[PDB]
Order: C-alpha cells, then structure tokens, then sequence
C-alpha cells in the first residue's frame, strides 16, 4: 500500500513459497513472524542448572578465578531438576495457561525458560526475562533444599554473578542472546547487541538461515531507531527483502553461478548484469572505453548491490571455508563495484567503511578479534545501518574450524537452548510464511 | 594492661585520659601548629606568586580554639598531624592507588593456545621466557618491530614491568626468576599449597603500566596499554606477520577474555571506566593488602591491615575526592588506622571469641551474631565512656559508629567463620550504639545502616551478595564514608580466623606478592606513616624532563 | 567488467591486473622449494600443518550454500591459513597497495585481501597460498628492486631508493648483486637467513618500469591529468553525499 | 618564497630535498641518536637497580637503519627528535590536558535567584567578592566552618583557583580584579563585543582543580571538587546555616543545573566520566585554544594552531593511551604540527581561494568543495612527489593523508564560511589520494572516510550533527588516529575566516583566556617546543613532600 | 505538540527509545520538507531537535 514493490520468496533450498508478495508483508511492523521473533528473543533465558550447581559446590562465584572459602553448598540441583523447574515456572508465569515455557535439557543440566509475553507489556524493557527467571531459580532452589537465611545468598552469587556490585552479570550462570541496556551503544541499539557467534549457533550454522535472523534483528533495530522511518523506510524493506530473505532468489542465483569457481569480481560481474537486465541500472554516460551507469530506483539499486554482497561473501568465505576474509569482501565487493559501474556502493559507502575498520580491527593489535565476536553495537561494526553484520553471520556459519572464538567456544549455553525454538533457528521460513499469510491485508 | 590507645592519648594531650575536663581557647588559635603555620606561610607566597588570593587563616572560623592533635599511625611509633594524613599531602597514599590503578592481570592460556593451534607454533619455558625479555622492553613503552619509532624515556617509566606466576612449580621455576612472582617464597606453605591448586597449570602476566601514564590519563588505560605491548611482544618473540588474522585473538584475549581488572566499570551517574576505586570490590582489596602472608597468625592484624587499606582508598581518595573533593574525608578514614583504637576493640572481640567458643566454631547464625556482636559493641562504646580523652579523639559520631561496628562485625566473622553473618553484625552494632547514645553519625551516615539488617540475607536482584562480592557500587554503599574500608575487614576477618590464603580471588592475591611494586602492600600503615613523614619516594615524577 | 575509468597507461594497468582474462607477463621463474623458503610457513618436506580435520570427515548438515561453493584444495584438506605480504615502492613499482587488492579478489578464490600503505597482504589456506605467491612472484606484480615480501618491519615504500635503485628495508632481505646485476632473496619475508639465496632476476630498467606501474605521479602521469578517472571518483563523493541526505 | 617546509627538509638529510637517491644502513642504527643513546644508559641504568630487565635496542628490530629524524616544531625553531615529542617526555603536553581536565565552567545564575529568591539576601558586587575571596581560599582544600579540619598543603595545590566574568562592563569592574577574567583585555575589540553580547548580565565562574587531585583521580572529579567547595563557600560567604534545605539547591545548581563540563560521559565499551577526552566536541577544543584571540588576521595560522591542540589531545594522549597505550601515537600526531609542511599546504589553499572566491565568498555548496578541495589535494600529493625527501619524511600514508585532507578541509570552508562543506571536501580529498597513490593510510584509516561522504549531511539519529558538535564519540570516529585534531581545525577554520570570536561555546572560549593557566593556550605549539626541550614547568609534582 | 506514537512500533521493539527516535526524525524529515532546506543547512535541523547526540 505505502510501496508498490512486490517481491517473490523462495524456502532456503532455492524453491519459490510465494510469489508477488507486497514489500510491506516482510515489514518489522507488519509481519507477526517477525513480532514473534523480536518477542521472543527479548523473553527469552537459558539456565545453566549444572552450572548453578558446580559454582555452589566449589564456592566460584562473582566472576573469573572468584571463589569464597568456606562458603560452599553442596545441592542436588540437576537431579531435582523435574521440581525445581516446575517451581520456578509457577512463579515465572502470569497465569496457568500463558505461554511461559519452562523446559529441561541435557537431563536437566539446562533449561529453556520463555518469560510471559504479558510481563514485557506492562515493561519498559526487556530485563524482566533474565531477572524474573533468575529469582525464580534463586528461590525455587531454596525452596527445594530449605536453604538457610545464611546460605541462600550463595544461591544469588551462583545464578547472577556479581550483579549489582558489576553492572553485568558478572559470572551468571544463565544468559540471553540480548544484552544489559546499559551497554547500548546508542537508544534503540538492544537488537543489535547480539554477538554474531549467537546468531550461528541458534541457527545450527545454516548459511541461509544466520543471515536471515541477523538481517531481521538489524532490520528491526534501524525500525526501533528511526532509521527506517520516512524517506529512508522503502531502502531498509528492499535490502532486508533482498540481502537477508534472498528475494527472487537473487543472492541463492548467484552463489549457484559462482559457486564452482568464482570470486568477488565474478560475482560483482553477475550482478551488474542482472541489475541492467532487469532495468535496475542503465547507461547513463559513455567515457572512453567506459559506460557509466545511473539509475532512478537508488533504494533497489542498493538491495540489488546488497544481495550481490552476501553473494559475494558466501562465494568468497565459503570457497575458503574460513570466515576471516569477510572483513575484506565486505570492503572490496563495495570499492570494486564503485569503479565498475560509477554508482555508489552498498549503504552510500556505509558497509566499505564498516568493513575497513573491521578489517582493521580483526587483523590487528588493538581491539576487535575473529568475526564471531562482533555484532551491530560493536563500536568497529555499527555504522552500516544493517548492511554488513548479516555477512558476517554467513560467513561465520560458513567457517569450517579456523577460529578459536568460534560458537562452540563462545555460544554452546546459547545454541543448546535457542536452537530449541523453531523460529529462532528457522526464521526464513517463519518470516516467508507469514508475509505469504498478510499479502492481502497490505 | 594499658589500652592499647593509651600511649597515643598521653602523646595528644596534657591531662591524663581519664580526666574530664580542660580548657580550651588559649593556644593561640592556628599558631599552635607547625603544619597550619607552614600552610599560612605558604598561602601567602602562593598568593603573591600568582596575583590570586589563596589560604588565609583569617576567612571563615579560626581553627584550633581546641589542641590540633597528632594521630599515631597504628603499630607504629609514628605521631603526626592529620593533616599529613591527607592524600594530597601523602605520597604514599597516592602511590599505594596508583599501583593498584596501574595493574591488571592478563592470562597467556588462550594466548599459548593461539599460537599452538592457529599459527602451529611451540610454547616452552624458553620461548616464555624471549617473550617475557621481549614484553619487559616493550611495556613501558618502546619498540620492537617498526622502523622510525619515538619511545618513552626508560627512567620516566621505570616502575612499569611484566611479571607471571604459575601453579606449576616445573615452569615457574624455569623461568629467570626477574620475572617470576614464586608462590613458594612468598608464601607460607599451607598458603602457597592453596594459591597453587587454584592456579594449576594456568600462567598469568602481572602488567604493571607506567605510574606517569596512569596520572596523565585513568584506571580504564591499564588493560588497554598492557594489550598493546603484550600484542607486539607476541608478534616480536612467536614471527607472527605484524598484523595478521591471528593477531586478533591475542587482542581480544588479552583486553576481555583473559584478562582481570582491578575494577568493573561503574553506572553512569558515577560514571567511571575500569580500574577505578569503586570498581573493586571488597574481597579484592582484601586480597589486594598482603598482610595475610605475613601476619597470619595474628587475624586481627591481617583484618586492620586491610581495613586501613579500604579506609584510605575508600573514603579518603574515592569518597573524599573522586566523588566529592575539597578539604575532604581524612579523619573519617584515620579513625579506623590510628592511635590503636580499632586495634583495642577488635583484639578485645576476638579474645572474647576465642574463650567461649574458639575461632570459627561459633554456629553461623543470629544467635552467635547477637551474642559477639553486642557484646563487642558494648566494650567500644564504654572506652569511650570511660576515656574522655578517647571521645574527644573520635570526635565525630560516624569515626565512632564505623570502629565499634568494624570490631564488632569483625569479631563476629572470627566467631562464624562467615563474613555474611560478620555483616549482620556491624548492622546490629549501629542500632545498639543509635539507642545508646542517642546519636550515630552524620547526617546520611545510616541509610545502609538501616537498609543494613534487612539486605544481608536478602536474595533479590540489586540486594543479595555475599559482602565478599560487594563493593562501592553495591547500591545502598554508593554515597557515604565511614563503611567501605570497614566491610573489606569484616570481608578478610573470618578468612583470617581460618587461615584461608585469600578472600575472593587468588590471581589477585598473587599478584600484589611483589617487591617491585612502589608501595610495600605488606605493611600498609607503615607505608602510610613513611609518607606522612615526606620519607616515601613515589614514582611518576617529571623531575627528569623539566628545568633545576 | 570495465574494472577502472581513464585513459593513461596507469589506468589500463590498473584494468589489466584487475582482469583474470589478461595474462600477467611472466619476468623471472622460481621453484615450487624457493617460493615455500620466502614464505617461510614450513620448512622443504614437512607435511601441511592442520587447523581443523579434512571437510570430508565432519558430519556436516546439509547446508545449500555449502553445497553450492566448492572449497579450495587447502580447505578440503584442513590448512592452516597462512599469508604473503608485500611492500612497493611509490618510486613506479609495477603493482601498488589498493592494486593489488582489487586484483585479488578478481582474480582469486577464498581470498582475505588487506590494504595498508606500507604493506599489502593476502591469507587463504597454505597449499592455495604457495600457488598464488608462485605468480605473485614471478609475474610484473613484483619488481625485486622495487617491491619487496616483507611479513613485519615494512618501512620502505615512501623512502628514497639507495644507490642500486633499491628499496630500503630494514632487514635487507632483498640484496642487489653488482656482479650479476640480479636481485638474490637471501632471508624470507619474516627476515630469518635462508639457507641458501634466491635468483629474483634483474630489477626492471626505467623505462619498463613506467609501461607498467600503477602510481600515478607528477613525474609520470599525473592522476589530474586522467580527468575521466577523476570525473568518476567526483561522481561517487556525490552521489554518496546526496544518497546519505535523502 | 621557499616552500614552508624546506628549511626542515635541509635540516634532516644531507641530500637535497629534491634528491632521489640516497644510502641507508651507514649510521650505527640507534647510536646515531642522542635520544636513543641517552634510552640506552637509562635502561641499562633501570634494569640493574630494579633487578628486572627493561629497554634493550637489541630486542626486535633495529632502529636507525635509516636517519632517526629532527622535526622541527611548526612556527617556531625549534628542532627536536621525535621521542621529545612524546606526551610522556613532554611535560607541556601533559599540563595541557591536565589544564583541560580539571576546568569547569559553573554559573552563579541559579545560585544568586536562591541566594535572593529563597535565603532573601542580596547579592552585589562586594557580596561577590567577598565570595571570591572565600572561594579562592576553600577551593584548593582548606576549611571555612568546621574545627579541627585537615587540609591540603597550599603549594601543592598553587595552580587551583576560581575566577569569574560576567558580559556586563560595569558589573565585572565592580567585582574585585584579581578574581575577573576582563573579557576587554583578553579579547580584540569586535570579539570582545560578540562574547559580551553572548554573556549578557550572566556571572560565570572558571573553576580549576589542583593538578595533583586530576593527576590522582579522574576528570569526573572536577565538577564534584568544584561543587564542595562552592557549597562550602556559600555557606560561609552568605551566612548560611552550615546544612540547611536551601544548601541542596547550590549543590544540584553547581553540580547540574548550571554545570559546563569539558567532556561529557562516555558509552560503556569506552567508559569514562566527565571531563575525559573523547567527550569534548572539536568545537570546544577549538574555543579552549586561545591562537583565535591573540592571531586573528591570520586564519591559517589560528586553524592550525587548533590542529596541534587537537592532534596531541586526541591522538597522542586519547587515542594512543587512553584508547591503546605504549609506544602509541607521536608521529601521527606531529605530522599535523612539524616541519611547517601542513602550514605550506594551507596557506595554499587559502591563497587559492583568496584569487579565485575571496574567503567566504564561495557559494556553501558541493561545487565549492569539488573546486577547491580537489586543487588543494593535488597540490599537497605534488610536494610529496616533487620532494622525495618530504615524502620520507612523512612516511606513513596516514599522516600523509590527514595533513593533505587537513588543507583541504580548511581552505573548503575558507571558502565558503561553513564547517560542514569544509567536512565534505576532507571526504573528497582521501578519496582523489586513495586513487591518485593506490593507497591512503593504515588498515584501519578509512573507516570514517568511506562512510564520511554520506555522513556528512545526512540528518539521521546517530548520524546528522553539524561538524562544530561533533567530537571522538561521533560513531565513525571513535576509533582510529589522523582525523580527530584535524577535524578540530575544520571547525575551527570557517569562523577564523569570519572573524567569529568562538566555534562553538562562548562561555569556554573565554574560560581559557587566562594567565594564570600552567599552559600557555595562546601559544599551543611554542608550548610543546618549551617542553621538547624539558623547559616546561608543570603543576601537581610531589617534590615538597617527598626526600630531597 | 503532543505525540503518541503507536503501539505497535514497541512490541516489536526492545526497548522505548523509538518514542523520542522516530518522533525526532519524523519531525526532523518534516521541517525540511515543508520549507525545502538544503542538503548543506539540514544538519541543522536535527540539532536543533536531538541537540548534540550522538557525540553526547
Ligand atoms: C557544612 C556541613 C554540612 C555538609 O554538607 N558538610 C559539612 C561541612 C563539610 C566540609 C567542612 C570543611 C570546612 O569547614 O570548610 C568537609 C571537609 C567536606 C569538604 N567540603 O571538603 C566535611 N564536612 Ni562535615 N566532616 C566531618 C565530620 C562532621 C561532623 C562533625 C561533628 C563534630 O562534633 O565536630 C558533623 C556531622 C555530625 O554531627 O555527625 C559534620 C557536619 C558538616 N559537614 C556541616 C558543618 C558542621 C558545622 O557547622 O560545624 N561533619 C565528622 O564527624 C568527622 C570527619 C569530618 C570531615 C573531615 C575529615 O574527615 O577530616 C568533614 C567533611
Ligand atoms: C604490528 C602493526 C600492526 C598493528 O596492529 N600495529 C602495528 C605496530 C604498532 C606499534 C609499533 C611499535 C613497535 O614497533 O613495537 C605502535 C607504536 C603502537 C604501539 N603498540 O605502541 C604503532 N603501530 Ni603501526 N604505527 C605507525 C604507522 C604505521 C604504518 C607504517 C608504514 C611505513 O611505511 O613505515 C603501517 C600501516 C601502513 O602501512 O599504513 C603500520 C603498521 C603496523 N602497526 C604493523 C607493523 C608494521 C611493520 O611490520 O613494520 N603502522 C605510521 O604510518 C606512522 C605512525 C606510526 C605509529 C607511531 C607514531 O605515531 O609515532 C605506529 C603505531
Ligand atoms: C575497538 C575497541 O576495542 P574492543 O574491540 O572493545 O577491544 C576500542 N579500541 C579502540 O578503538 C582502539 C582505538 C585506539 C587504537 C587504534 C587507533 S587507529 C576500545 O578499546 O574500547
Ligand atoms: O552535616 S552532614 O551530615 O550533612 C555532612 C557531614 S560531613
Ligand atoms: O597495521 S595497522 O594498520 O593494522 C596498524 C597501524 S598503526
Ligand atoms: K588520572
Ligand atoms: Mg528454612
Ligand atoms: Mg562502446
Ligand atoms: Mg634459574
Ligand atoms: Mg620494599
Ligand atoms: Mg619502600
Ligand atoms: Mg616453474
Ligand atoms: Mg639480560
Ligand atoms: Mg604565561
């Protein structure tokens, strides 16, 4: 209705789902997939009960190397596990029929819990999930054991860590994908405080699914902004379309022609084809021996150049099998397809930039580290408004065991309990389906 | 026996301490003083020089209408004015927070497994030790790959350094012991057993930066500048390319993933980064202090070198200046590490303690907490009663409210063997002294006081901790003197009473076993009076880069 | 693919490394055993060191993208990832910093590209690294007097040349012989002593060098005077200018 | 005539500067250097009395392969090697930014409405004064009201005062003179006018902490300092009772409502407080340097003596220590204030413009930019490739790339009179460097730049703020070297062409405009040349209390 | 001017800084709109509505 544009989606195996979808059908604000997703990863905590455990029975807690002598409890929380979820969860809910969901893992060395929608309702954030789970555990724990007034503030020290001694959780033994607000790097950058290592992990690596839930959680973030508001809303849609849901299996089309043997400039070469053949771009000027292109859709232009990069990134990191040339794709892809066509690169220069510092900051002394570690509020990787991080998540999905920061160092709580939930780790599907669902009501 | 504050109140004043009266206004006001005297002279060259009026005895109400008094610094022999005790006016204190602000500990556990498994590189105790070589040159800040490169001058920087220790006796005896922290002579051997189960196999790097960089800029520069030079001596010493993908792993391990700070940074209204005094919590300036490896069969001694450590750091430097400036909070703080009085009511506890029910055999509950901590309370309060001298000391309420309760959670602690239950004492001792005397401190003194029974057992979010994971930014502590140094001592009490080689964090502990640092961590207070007598040579100067 | 803009030699060499399709002038040949030496990752003989266990024996899922991009031969096999790293003289070396990553990643796969004034470096996996350093080495990338394999103490690019018309470097990896008129690599790029030196051939004579260089200079062709590049580099800061707006 | 710079270029190398060729590897690599050589002995000289080895010039590399260079410090004669320019060798450098950070801007707006509106007393010009006269004595740690207070020694804290000005003439004559900062006297007369019309009948107060209490804690210190002891003052000055109700509104007045700090709080990954570099905006930075006020008929001249300012603050001391640390960041910095080379490169431009627009006279639009910043460009790539020696002198392209965009950006916004076009052609002149060289700076050195086009206009939430509110927390600058104190100079650049009297805030503007600063900000680079040469005399040594 | 803004933009919010953020650039994109200023004078614009963030 806003946006005439209509785009057609296809399943992460390159099949059509949908044709002709209304671009506003994969709006943040529009698309209850998406709502559910955001929903969800704000509501959602992974509980390390074995964790909870060993830090009680040691003393180590507050933190790394921390141990109090003489303060150790010895609880047999991951054989009560059965009762002390079902205790926490009472006290996590709202009423007996909401959606809390409290669920055991690992024989119940972990749980899923999923906070009540209706707590984040009557929220002005999103810290309600870690601490309305943690004192239910806190307290569910005691409960079971009759822990004394003495002891039951080990309990505390064990599930939280230092909090409020530290401003994080320092030394908690549960964790979300989201962060403390206090470490946002601006107002409204929650969403995008979410290592890349979790995005992999939740998504079991699946190249195609990581950027799809990293492009939704950045695209939604530059809505929370207002980034996305007004005269630059069509431009985030089309590159969230294109870059993070492989829209009319562009990107999908072009990893399979360069797959086999390609390389950047290959893949750059494709999609200024493809970009002229559907009247994307055209020339605007001849030079010597040179065509310089124009266009009168620079929104579509960019999501064209958009999908071409995570292109490029698959074919390049994945021809590699090692994440760490992400950071020179994301930098090259852009310069190169600047002198190419005389049009500007993906985000006006936003993502080259991006990507020289994080570059330099993952092949350096004096900051940054391997990509998993990055996200969208790192100080190295925020400045593409959406258009560089979901790259990384690729290529990280895509790297077969170069890095030593790598999701199972980083992420094992997180992949064990948010690859659980089926639109966390398949959004592309959920995402499609969904838009396929409202085209009508656009 | 005399109180162990007797000979300091004979030293301050005519009368004997029991006496209760005197006179007052005949001591000529400042001119009593030879420290106001030298400040009055002083303020009117200062004056002169700058074109600018500056101290002047005359603004305001004339001081010392009463006799100015010297404070002993306890175990010492040493007697001075107070104001020799002020930060600003002692080196020594200032020295005593630069080399805490000045330090962070780094692990090369991520970083040894970098370079076996990204670079395919050995690790041994001779490619530690070219590193160590490499990272001594490197961190006070001088090259080792670049061409054209300007560097510090080494004298400027002289106190900054790289030390390591290990739980692994087979390399920490390898090493040249120039850079080696050795558990074993350090340490008493029950001691040194502990600290060296904790550790294992680990190895740490102990970064001291330059005392000259950390005054020019903050506490959040020290892990940064210590990654920088263990970033090129891991490049230098392994052949790394300078600058390649790995590179990064060792940056990130050494600025997050492996490293300990001092201090966590703070909440916004306070905003500092890390390494700054409300930052560290409790347990760690307890660890910090290394009175525990050298007094420890006297608990009240490790404690009291521990609550002098806080008290100065706490109230004098963080409190007094940092979050409020001025004349500032001297004497809240010389309370607890002078004239022997804390010491007096805090050997009284723990004999009390040891008599009825030996140390850390009392049960850990309310009845022991009511049983030691009123008891101990009752004591401090009489000396006071009973030594008019001793009152006017003390002068203030809050000095008064922090000592007896530092001796009475302390004792407690000894009793329980549990600093939870040592707290719960000081609280209980504020409200006993409240109704005693119908007074406590000032104005705000109390607001963790009467928060204070409640939140030590509490488990909810921003209440619950064991006091060993408190600090400055525990909530109800932010704001107010008189409690913070006094907690580490409650939080090193009951560790002390068991003989426990640290408090909260053992890397921590370690890493202060040092003679190379500027201030002897062993003997705070005798530090502290070096200083006031202008007899401590801190490092920092610029003396070396300006004119005679 | 048009690759760059403009009408000078510069240009044109700019497009040609840029090209796959044009084939670099091969100046000098090296062995297999000599080009292992300058990289100096391991030693002749010794077997390719791992980082992870050879693709064939993970239990992958089923991932399409993973299906459709073939791995080079080192990420099959498990290799580290390993660099080489070169330094060019702004004294008309043939092939310059950005030149040189813009090329790569036309030219080759599974590439990690690094620009730096002083340094220039490529990271993929060992075995495909020996192959690229092989033309990176042989062809008119390389110059032995004005471009130098340097993996640290890079200083040199914006120096004076000595009296050889060599390039400083700090470590003299790369040493002139007045007797042969030829270059001899007698340390690997991280500056440790070979065992026995490596023949890099004659530096280029002057004119070669200006038929082939990528700088442009005032006492070559002058950047300002190739007003189609400079119209287009014009173009690009404002079209990002008015895109950032709205 | 001669370039700017050749009179340097002669002084380092023995070749013309026009010379090609030369021959390295002849000059005994550090033994060349009086500095390295001094280095040398002191690192031998510290390793043996600490007992742990220190600098070494056979660890890593050896330096010296080629000349280790004299730089020349831009507008004056003085030639020194560039570890003299090193901000922990440099006691000017450190006094300035401990200058900077320990200044607070406070009002007494507020303060006099509750001293009239709820104590109902008047405040005058001889209630001011009397103010004053208590201020200047309580605000560098001494007492006015309580007994038996301890306080700082008066010449440890001579550099600490409070001074005032107001925009009304016959208000500021009243007050008493050593207390007033004469806006009159300071300023050149249309200036003067401008700032007293921005003033008005408003009465600020210039407050500064001593140097030893910055030194110790932090710049969030400052505004707390500063509060206790206005509070203190007002208490005493207008007779108060010593903690009333009313006292918390001079408290959240001095602290809040009416407060300038230097540097507004960072975000956690860079946590800091207040008064901390990275939070003061280049328009600041270039109002804190005086060159506007004492050189207005040269706006080439007072653009880059705010580019010195700015290179050492933000590169030298913020970005190679507070954000990294070790060798850090000297030559970075020194290439924007040696060897008159970006003062050649200016006055360039600004002579372009002066013959093709006239200053300010150019249309503020991208045709303006493309014009001038492309010729500009082009000039400063042509010295470098027409003088192989200043090209090796310059020897990093990042230092290359920021002195030519500095030029660039200046002589832009020369022409039109507006910092934002300036910014733009920055932008345009790193990307005709990249192309024209096939190479700009570092790794990291462009991610502002590539980004910067699109940012310089845009009017999005963490991405529209015209250049004289930007600062080192601007997202894409918050990193990286060779942009920041050039950025400074932009700013500053239009308003020297147009005469203004301030950048951005008149209040500091004029709160630097005062002698009895320890740095001399009239002077910014004849002061890091006084200190090269360990001529400086810095505030805040410990000399008095410590050994002689 | 009172503004709401709706209450779908939070439930697929994390927080609520979209309130001050979209009300500010919406306000921001309208005022040079309605009097066409200039890509060189519309930085202004924003400062004037969202001060000096994000430097603050
Ligand atoms: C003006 C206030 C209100 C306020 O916000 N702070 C004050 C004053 C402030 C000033 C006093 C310096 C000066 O005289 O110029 C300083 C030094 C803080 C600063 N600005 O540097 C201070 N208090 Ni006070 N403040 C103190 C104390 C106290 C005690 C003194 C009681 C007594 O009988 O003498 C009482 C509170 C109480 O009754 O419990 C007190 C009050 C007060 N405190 C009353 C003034 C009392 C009076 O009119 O005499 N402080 C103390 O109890 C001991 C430590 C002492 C601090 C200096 C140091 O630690 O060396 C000083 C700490
Ligand atoms: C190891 C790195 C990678 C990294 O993360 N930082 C380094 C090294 C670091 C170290 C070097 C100190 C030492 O030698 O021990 C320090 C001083 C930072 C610190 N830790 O104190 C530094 N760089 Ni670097 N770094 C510099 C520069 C540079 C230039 C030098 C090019 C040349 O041809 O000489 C290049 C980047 C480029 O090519 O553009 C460079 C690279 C590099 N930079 C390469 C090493 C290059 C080499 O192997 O020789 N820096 C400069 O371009 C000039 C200023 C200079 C800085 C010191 C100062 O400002 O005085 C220094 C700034
Ligand atoms: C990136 C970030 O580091 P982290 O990735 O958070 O470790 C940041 N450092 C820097 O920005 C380094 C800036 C100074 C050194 C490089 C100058 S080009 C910091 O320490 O907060
Ligand atoms: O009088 S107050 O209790 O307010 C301050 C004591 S220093
Ligand atoms: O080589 S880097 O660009 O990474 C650092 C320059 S100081
Ligand atoms: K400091
Ligand atoms: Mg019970
Ligand atoms: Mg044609
Ligand atoms: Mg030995
Ligand atoms: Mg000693
Ligand atoms: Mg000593
Ligand atoms: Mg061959
Ligand atoms: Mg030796
Ligand atoms: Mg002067």
């Amino acid at each position: 209705a806003k946006f005439e544009d209509k785009v057609d989606l296809y399943d992460d195996r390159g099949n059509l789902v949908e044709e002709q979808v209304p671009l506003e059908a994969l709006s943040p604000l529009r698309n209850p997939a998406i709502k559910s997703i955001v929903q969800g990863i704000k509501r959602t905590v992974a509980v390390n009960l074995e964790g909870i455990e060993n830090a009680l029975k040691t003393a180590k807690v507050g933190g790394p190397a921390c141990k109090i002598m003489g303060r150790e409890l010895d609880l047999d929380i991951v054989g009560n596990a059965e009762s002390i979820a079902a205790a926490a969860k009472e006290m996590i809910q709202v009423t007996e029929d909401d959606d809390t969901n409290v669920e055991l893992l690992g024989g119940g060395k972990r749980a899923l819990v999923q906070v009540p929608s209706a707590r984040f309702d009557v929220a002005a954030e999103y810290s309600a999930a870690p601490l309305v789970t943690a004192t239910a555990f806190v307290q569910a724990i005691i409960n079971e054991f009759d822990v004394s007034m003495y002891d039951a503030n080990m309990v505390k020290a064990a599930v939280l860590g230092r909090y409020p001694q530290s401003v994080e959780y320092m030394g908690a033994n549960i964790a979300t994908m989201l962060d403390i607000p206090q470490k946002l790097e601006g107002p409204g950058y929650a969403l995008r405080n979410i290592m890349v290592n979790h995005v992999v992990a939740a998504t079991l690596k699946n190249t195609l699914q990581a950027a799809a839930l990293s492009t939704i959680l950045e695209q939604t973030a530059m809505f929370e902004m207002g980034d996305a508001v007004g005269a630059f809303e069509r431009m985030h849609l089309l590159g969230l379309a294109y870059q993070g849901m492989n829209a009319d299996n562009l990107v999908f089309d072009l990893v399979k022609a360069n797959g086999k043997e390609g390389t950047v400039g290959s893949v750059i070469a494709d999609l200024v084809e493809r970009a002229l053949e559907d009247g994307v771009i055209k020339v605007e000027k001849e030079l010597t021996d040179y065509k310089v292109y124009g266009t009168d859709d620079l929104a579509m232009w960019n999501a064209y150049a958009a999908a071409g990069l995570m292109a490029a990134t698959m074919v390049n990191q994945g021809a590699a099998r090692a994440a760490q040339g992400v950071s020179s794709t994301l930098l090259y892809y852009n310069d190169l397809i600047e002198f190419e066509t005389g049009l500007p690169s993906v985000d006006f220069g936003k993502v080259e930039g991006t990507a020289v510092g994080f570059s330099f900051f993952s092949h350096s002394i004096y900051g940054g580290g391997g990509p998993g570690i990055f996200n969208g509020n790192h100080i190295v990787t925020r400045h593409s408004k959406g258009f560089a991080i979901p790259c990384v998540a690729a290529a990280m999905a895509l790297d077969a065991g170069t890095q030593m920061f790598s999701p199972e160092a980083t992420s094992g709580l997180i992949k064990e309990v948010f690859s659980q939930v089926d639109e966390f780790r398949e959004p592309l599907k959920y995402v499609v389906e969904a838009a396929a669902e409202i085209k009508n009501e656009i | 026996a005399d109180k162990l504050f007797i000979n300091a109140l004979k030293k301050k004043f005519e009368e004997s301490p029991e006496e209760k009266k005197t006179t007052f206004y005949t001591l000529g006001g400042w001119k009593q003083s030879e420290r106001k005297t030298e400040f009055v002279n002083a303020g009117k060259e200062v004056a002169a020089k700058r074109g600018i009026p500056q101290y002047n005895p005359d603004i305001g109400t004339p001081l010392g209408q009463r006799v100015l008094m010297p404070y002993q610094v306890s175990t010492t022999d040493t007697y001075v004015e107070g104001d020799d005790l002020h930060f600003v006016n002692n080196a020594a204190m200032q020295q005593m927070w630069d080399d805490i602000r000045r330090t962070v500990i780094v692990g090369l556990n991520h970083a040894h497994a970098v370079i076996e498994k990204r670079l395919g590189k050995e690790v041994t105790p001779e490619t530690i030790t070219h590193y160590l070589e490499t990272v001594n040159h490197a961190m006070p800040g001088a090259a080792v790959v670049q061409e054209h490169m300007v560097e510090t001058h080494p004298a400027l920087v002289a106190d900054s350094y790289v030390k390591v220790f290990t739980g692994n006796d087979e390399i920490a005896d390898e090493i040249d012991p120039a850079f080696v922290i050795d558990i074993n002579k350090q340490f008493p051997e029950d001691q040194a057993e502990t600290l060296k189960a904790e550790v294992g196999d680990g190895i740490w790097q102990v970064v001291r930066i330059p005392t000259i960089v950390s005054r020019t800029c903050d506490g959040a520069t020290t892990s940064r500048w210590s990654a920088m030079q263990i970033g090129m001596s891991m490049i230098s010493a392994y052949k790394q390319a300078a600058g390649e993908a790995a590179t990064g792993d060792f940056a990130y391990a050494a600025k997050h993933a492996e490293v300990i700070h001092m201090g966590t940074y703070l909440p916004v209204r306070r905003a500092r980064g890390e390494n700054e005094p409300g930052g560290v919590p409790f347990g760690y300036l307890a660890d910090i202090c290394q009175s525990s490896r050298v007094n420890y069969e006297d608990p009240v001694r490790v404690s009291l070198d521990v609550v002098a450590t806080g008290a100065m750091l706490y109230d004098q430097i963080w409190l007094g200046s940092y979050m409020s400036g001025g004349v500032g909070f001297t004497q809240y703080a010389t309370a607890a590490y002078t004239d022997n009085i804390l010491d007096d009511f805090t050997y009284f506890g723990k004999e009390y303690v040891e008599d009825k029910y030996g140390l850390c055999e009392a049960p850990n509950n309310m009845d022991t907490v009511l049983d030691v901590a009123t008891e101990v309370t009752f004591y401090g309060l009489e000396q006071y009663e009973e030594y008019p001298a001793l009152l006017e000391d003390q002068f203030g309420g809050s000095q008064r409210a922090a000592v007896v309760a530092a001796a009475a959670g302390c004792s407690t602690a000894f009793a329980t063997g549990n600093a939870q239950t040592g707290l719960s004492g000081w609280y209980l001792s504020m409200y006993l002294h409240k109704e005693q005397h119908s007074r406590l401190g000032f104005y705000g003194y109390d607001l963790q006081d009467q928060c204070g029974a409640s939140n030590v057992f509490s488990i909810r979010g921003d209440e619950g901790l064991p006091l060993e994971l408190r600090g400055p930014n525990y909530p109800n502590y932010a704001m107010n003197v008189g409690h913070q140094g006094e907690y580490a001592g409650i939080s090193q009490a009951p560790h002390a009473a068991r003989g426990d080689a640290f408090v909260f964090n053992p890397l921590v502990k370690i890493a202060f076993a040092d003679d190379n640092l500027v201030f002897d961590f062993t003997n705070v207070r005798g530090e502290f009076a070096k200083g006031a007598l202008r007899e401590f040579e801190p490092a920092g100067e610029r003396a070396l880069i300006t004119p005679a | 693919a048009q690759y760059y803009p403009g009408t000078t030699k510069v240009a044109q060499n700019r497009r040609n490394f840029c090209n796959p399709e044009y084939e670099l002038e091969k100046l000098r040949e090296i062995s297999d055993e000599d080009v292992v030496k300058i990289l100096g990752h391991r030693a002749p003989g010794e077997e390719y060191p791992s980082v992870h266990p050879p693709l064939e024996e993970m239990d992958e899922p089923e991932d399409a993208i993973r299906e459709m991009v073939e791995p080079i031969d080192g990420a099959k096999a498990g290799d580290r990832v390993r660099y080489i790293q070169f330094t060019d003289s702004m004294y008309f070396a043939p092939a310059q910093p950005y030149v040189r990553s813009r090329a790569y990643l036309c030219r080759y796969r599974g590439a990690d590209a690094g620009t730096l004034s002083g340094r220039q470096i490529i990271e993929t996996r060992e075995r495909d690294l020996e192959k690229i350093s092989k033309e990176l080495l042989e062809t008119e990338f390389f110059d032995p007097a004005r471009s130098g394999v340097r993996g640290k103490s890079v200083h040199g690019h914006s120096l004076r040349l000595d009296e050889d018309g060599m390039m400083f470097d700090m470590l003299r990896r790369q040493i002139y012989n007045k007797d042969t008129g030829r270059v001899e690599m007698v340390k690997n790029q991280i500056g440790d002593e070979l065992d026995e030196p490596v023949d890099l051939g004659e530096p280029l004579d002057e004119e070669t060098l200006m038929e082939k260089t990528t700088i442009y200079r005032v006492d070559g062709e002058a950047y300002r005077d190739d007003v189609e590049a400079v119209e287009i580099m014009q173009r690009i800061h404002v079209l990002r200018s008015q895109g950032g707006f709205n």
